[PDB]
């Protein structure tokens, strides 16, 4: 259907995974359900939900931003948006001479049409690398090619299947080359680190027209970026 | 007596029509539902039969300003630099009756029943304001007809038979002009800016917090985007002020109008400039009299209406606007 | 009261058009089918009436910088440079919704439809903010009227064939800048005339928008921040058509001047919440 993205300006940039771990201590304290909400927790304990994040963080030049894929993700992001900019306001307002919280909104709808030719799209912040066996898969191209190709493919497919819409399943991937590999980090000062790609470029013969989110780490703001700027953007 | 005021705007002109229309991103007034119509509100528009093709004639658009309009434009712009500095020098005092029977016909909304005696109906009928622009509450006939503002087009080419034959165009008249508003609350940015507003950074963020609560959910807030229909400017119009048995001062209080008509706006839109134009001639039956210098000519006219305005008390528009 | 001025762009002008525009390359701007499309904002438009075949009269393109936005221009210029810089002592600081009945027309959507009392509207057109940007609840009119942009071109000869026999631009106005998606802008170095009109206006008003246009060169309108659209320098400012332009500034009318100064001395915040409070 549609995706809510809300755009929240505190006049510093703050990262996507910080800002999410910023969130989450200033209202742990009230209002749990919301909080429970925003970040795809089970209803009884801490544990986050396997299935695909409805809510997730993503990256703003000036601060960070929310994305809240279909109707239940921008309604938790509708009722969200007041109490959290009134936390940043408190917050940023606590120390300092005090700062001007500006806030954006955009409706993004979702759509997939299949076409007879090759279609570009570049997805920056790529975390492909979660156990031993797919860093087995990426010593040889050949058979980390057609992981990456499933992986793709199984992306579209869980995203189109959560957001409640059908995508054509005669669509077909291809992987040209990525620009860098990089690790991530799940927590700060851990040893603990993921595989990634980044500055990936991928070619799938149907074209994406919305805000469309691939492979691991969704909630992080890893791994997606606005299609709809990409159609022509060179 | 026929006045041909040929005018060029200054100007885009936008006299509003009532009608609710609306408006897509590219073109397409009034579209099917569900394209995200924006409201837009055209110019006064009047359809007129003109000659299409050959042998046929057809009723086609062609966007004016109203001839109540005007009326009232040079109804007030008498009033205001010809009738009020008289009136004014004098020291004669008009009621609030008088006031509003001046300006707009009648006193109040209720017209009296009974008809004004022939000696009232002649005594306000020679009068050189009350004579133009009748009304009251007997309901008194002016002597001034006022038409409506005909550009210089095909379309008016049944209108114009006599004269404009020549300065005759073709294409279309009209723009769709966008305006929009901000909250400009939602573009303060900078705490130093917000210092100026008193309770701080917190009742700034406080409207941030009511105007994205509206936007998750009937109280509007601002920053809307508007188009409105206006005239192309630097187009050649045309107006006919005609006259009903005039006295030479009611026809000299039309050219004292016609002198300075240039300060005042033949359109709405007030404060986006709309309405500035310059009277390229004015025909007094046929005759030119127009100069960049007000009008050369129709001496007696203006004799007769300096004449007028001395001996012009309050008195005549008070028992003008007395009702019965 | 029949104020232009004459500026002259030294960046480009981008005051874009609502418009879902796409262009392929620079030898058609606007293709019919959709091969290699590459969307487009125009920039502002506005047909006109002039003498283009030497002798008859055409709706021809003409390129602007419509007169709502330097209405709001000079708005924030007097508003953000005198009436906070002389409003920020003495106590008197605006209340939220006063300011944005100052920077905008009204506080909120939804204006009401009673009217308000004359001894308002003698007092507020007298205040040289107030009736210079009326509206507000009551939607005042206000005074002062705002002509837009209007390069001094061919097609803008009948609009401006008074005072200018030369200085007079011809062909194209206009260029595509890319940077894939294209923009469309108006080349530097062009003449534009911005006319400035008020009715009956007080002396304190006049010399608001006297002092503004002294120092209309700091601001940008109609352009990219980031992409440096939007500067220009004034020459040639006439007063009822007399030259009161140099450059160091105005240099002439100095009781306008003295006028507002004692106005802005003089300025109080009351008549502000009285503006802004929606008497419903």
């Amino acid at each position: 259907m549609f995706v809510k993205q809300v755009f929240f300006d505190l006049g510093a940039r703050i990262h996507a995974d910080e800002a999410r771990a910023l969130v989450a201590k200033l209202l742990d304290d009230t209002q749990p359900g919301l909080v429970s909400a925003l970040m795809n927790y089970m209803p009884a304990s801490k544990t986050s939900k396997t299935e695909f994040p409805l809510v997730q963080f993503s990256n703003f030049n000036q601060g960070f931003a929310l994305l809240g894929f279909g109707e239940v993700g921008a309604q938790i992001l509708s009722d969200a948006t007041p109490i959290i900019h009134d936390a940043m306001a408190k917050l940023f307002a606590s120390r300092g001479q005090g700062v001007v919280v500006q806030v954006s909104s955009r409706d993004v709808p979702l759509s997939c049409e299949k076409r007879p030719y090759g279609l570009q799209y570049t997805v920056a912040k790529m975390v492909v690398q979660k156990k031993h066996e797919h860093r087995e898969r990426l010593a040889n191209p050949e058979t980390g090619k057609v992981f990456l190709e499933g992986l793709f493919l199984r992306s579209l497919e869980r995203q189109a299947a959560a957001v409640g819409m059908v995508l054509p399943r005669d669509l077909v991937v291809s992987f040209k080359g990525a620009e860098r590999v990089s690790s991530v980090k799940l927590r700060p000062d851990s040893t603990l680190a993921h595989g990634s790609l980044r500055h990936a470029v991928f070619e799938v013969n149907a074209r994406l027209g919305g805000l469309w989110s691939v492979g691991f780490l969704l909630s992080k703001g890893f791994g997606h970026i606005n299609t709809d700027l990409q159609l022509g953007q060179g | 007596m026929q006045i041909e005021v040929t005018v060029r705007n200054i100007t885009p002109i936008f006299s509003a029509a009532p009608g609710s229309n609306y408006i897509t991103i590219d073109g397409t007034i009034n579209p099917p539902p569900g394209v995200s119509r924006f409201p837009l509100v055209r110019t006064r528009m009047m359809y007129v039969a003109a000659d299409v093709g050959d042998g046929v004639i057809k009723s086609v658009p062609l966007q004016i300003v109203p001839g109540n309009t005007m009326r009232s434009l040079l109804r007030r712009t008498m009033l205001k630099h010809v009738i009020e500095p008289a009136l004014v020098e004098k020291g004669n005092k008009l009621s609030i009756g008088a006031y509003a029977t001046a300006y707009s016909g009648n006193a109040t909304g209720n017209p009296d029943g009974v008809p004004s005696s022939f000696d009232e109906i002649a005594t306000m009928r020679a009068h050189p304001f009350i004579g133009l622009f009748g009304g009251g509450p007997r309901m008194l006939e002016g002597r001034l007809m006022v038409d409506s503002l005909y550009p210089i087009h095909t379309n008016a080419e049944r209108i114009l038979g006599a004269g404009y034959e020549n300065e005759m165009m073709s294409g279309p008249i009209t723009q769709v002009v966008w305006a929009r508003r901000m909250d400009p609350i939602l573009n303060l940015g900078s705490s130093e800016d917000v210092e100026v507003i008193n309770g701080g950074a917190v009742a700034a963020n406080g409207w941030i917090q009511d105007l994205l609560a509206n936007s998750k959910a009937n109280g509007r807030g601002l920053k809307a985007f508007n188009a409105h229909e206006v005239v192309i400017p630097g187009l050649k119009w045309v107006w006919r002020i005609s006259l009903d048995r005039p006295t030479d001062a009611q026809v000299g209080l039309v050219l004292l109008a016609l002198n300075k008509m240039t300060n005042e706006r033949i359109a709405g839109g007030h404060s986006k400039d709309y309405g500035r134009f310059v009277i390229d001639g004015v025909s007094l039956n046929g005759e030119q009299v127009w100069s960049q210098s007000g009008i050369t000519g129709g001496e007696q006219y203006f004799d007769a209406v300096a004449e007028a305005i001395d001996g012009l008390s309050s008195k005549e528009f008070e028992q003008f606007a007395q009702s019965a």
